[PDB]
């Protein structure tokens, strides 16, 4: 299932002053959006070595991942590399 | 209503050789519930005065809609309902 | 909005 | 949902924090909280229900009644605190 | 970093791929903006909201404050279990 | 459900060998079969035996009735933690 | 020894054979369960080997438990 | 039968570097024998008085030997025997 | 006792269960039981004495006798219990 | 009864 | 570097091993002491805060004064002996 | 000089959303203070009558000098002096 | 025996490397020997040095005569934790 | 860093050599013992590539230690 | 008997 880190999610939801009271949901849920988008955004890198011929993912790979979905460069901008 | 199923749940990992009565029972039923008001009635006392800004998994949420475009924060709010559901 | 369970995918 | 067997419980953290707001306590309540609440409701059941089972044993019975309950609470130190003296 | 789990997020999906030891820095980089923004939105949110809560806190004060003795640390405990067990799943 | 447990027990005496898509289902379905059938002979046998028995939930009682406070408390928690090594070994 | 003596555990007290168990029992039953759990899978194998395959399925056991005199009689016929 | 090696392991565990004198070890002996006395009557007579059906690894075995034909229940009685004792 | 070492135990699990059979305490004794038993008894056994040699220390000898038990067991509030005062 | 250690066996079918 | 860190501690054990030795309690010193040692008096910082804290609430407050101190010590069967009766 | 940046660590662990005043954190900081004095005193006591030999890392070092030639010398000291200080 | 730990070495410089049944047990006959030497040397070495020395024996010693009751072995336990971190 | 510090601590701790043992001897103690092996065993491999296996016998080890100078101080001579 | 850390190595590994 799900692999990322909620444990430290959870110390930096305290650490950064964002707020001083943070409910135990708050890192788990946090983890898991953050997670899928990890997720989402590999599986296109992936994809883009697909029509490369590779068994690797190289910056150029994101990147045209990224800008080729509309929903996610909206989300983290034109890759820069 | 009554936590009597639960209660009995734990005896039977305690002691499941021995059973419990009806007005035993009972009695066990209204201590966990006046436990639960004595603790729940004093939390609210501490959470009423307290007056900084708390994050909870709606906070965060309500985030992944404003931030999060379409497709993105409804399959984003999805796994995350998910996650915090178990 | 609450964490309404009417919020997942199947 | 598996919130309860998430956090190792046999008691009902869905229907505790349902409580925690039915009952108007607070409007919001974080996710940690009816799990600790129930962890300590089920300690408690436990700690009871261990003395209570061991007075019926030491008093050759296979059954718990009101009685064992209030030997076990008034020969606990702590338990007794809580409680005050277990009626009938 | 998240650098590590995101290895592990890349074979649930591709298992056969590898990721180069900068195209990793650029995941990692961008975890770290949407974190920082999730956070910073859900901290302007709960400013705004202004309205009581109950976290395990308070749980664990009422605890200590109510439950006598020994009694009391023991069920502290059972309920930061509980609550480590839930988050750490 | 000790699907699992085969697995492993296959990979043990042919390694590099496999196993059904339902013949795993088989094979734990015979799991199933001999400890029902093993567990109710045990449980005829149980019954008809009448002898006192003295296992752990009897040394535990005895011990809470007699050593006080938290010292009891210790040493129930080093009982179970011994019998679950002897068990889980 | 990689059978879950635990669960075995807990399955003993569940069906009420008995409301009272022995930690003795779950252990020893969990290795007798995987005996045979272990010369049942073997004797698959070999069915398999002794036949040009690398996996393992019904007929194989049913080759093996059917050839086994022990085994059949503790089993009976097995139907794919 | 005493415990007196049993004693001087556990103490050479939290006391590595000091002894114990002849009389010293014969009260932590007696102590010892008189707590297994007392747990041993208390739960003899916690047992006594449970007319309840126990399953033990004795019946167990007993139901290996019935079950199992053969070749099968002699080598059965292996295993489990193996795993019962180390 | 090769079940004592798997137990996590410096005591003798066998002769545990020995003794229980032997002296009649009853008939049938489930394996849980000498396992638990002998942990219990270890477990005195080293309160006991780590309390004692730190007596011993405390005094500055290096050698436990019989009245550095004797205060150890004074001193502690849940150790009198158990034993009484212990008599040199 | 009996939970003897007569009933071991190294090396046997 | 980092030896704090090593055994879970946010208390200085360099700083504590170097304490030992500048105080002249003892000529040499084993590397288990200072990290024990830290990690006890974390324990007890920890301890007094934890119950310092809840007093401030219990109190409605937000931050902890010498009173909270005082009466988290008092109200403490086990704090009191180390410490006595605070003075505020 | 003073633990009161390690006690704020403790405390925003413990309680995230409280503060400590000056005045109050000087009690706590003092506290730690006479707890450490007391156990240092003590543990000095019971150092100083002991008589017995002891082998710290001190004379594990000195041992690999004396026993490993040259090279391996200089080496093992390191590896070893790196894996007691948690450096790197 | 060392022998696995070797293996895990031989790993950190030759992972494709085996190691033969007969060869691991020469690994394994230098490892008995430089522990043995050097044991011996660090024992001479402290037999010779006669300072008093505070280990966490001290420590936990002086902890358990100082504090009270049960924050006293909860102070016992934490110490030790962190003395295995350090260690493991 | 891998070697079994808390087995260094039990033989060491045993009496033979002192009662009293420091939480850092079994440490460092152990860290010593891990690097002569892995100086030892580095050389097999080395000593290896010249009889060009993937595998050590006695003789590898045997060659890397007598061609060490500094090791068959340490060491006898392998058999 | 000395524990000083100057015996740390961050030098290269010499036969």
């Amino acid at each position: 299932g799900l692999q990322f880190p909620v444990g430290r999610i959870a110390r930096f939801l305290k650490a950064g002053k964002y707020a001083e009271r943070v409910g135990a949901g708050a890192p788990v849920y946090l983890a898991a959006v953050l997670e899928y988008l990890a997720a989402e955004v590999l599986e296109l890198a992936g994809n883009a070595a697909r029509d490369n011929k590779k068994t690797r993912i190289v910056p150029r790979h994101i990147q045209l991942a990224v800008r080729n979905d509309e929903e996610l460069s909206k989300l983290l901008g034109d890759v820069t590399i | 209503e009554t936590y009597k199923i639960y209660i009995f749940k734990v005896l039977k990992q305690v002691h499941p050789d021995i059973g419990i009565s009806s007005k035993a029972m009972g009695i066990m039923n209204s201590f966990i519930n006046d436990i639960f008001e004595k603790l729940a009635q004093e939390s609210s006392k501490l959470a009423r005065y307290n007056k900084k800004p708390t994050i909870t998994s709606r906070e965060i949420q309500t985030a992944v809609r404003l931030v999060l475009p379409g497709e993105l924060a409804k399959h984003a709010v999805s796994e995350g309902t998910k996650a915090v559901t178990k | 909005e609450e964490d309404a369970e009417d919020d997942n995918d199947e």
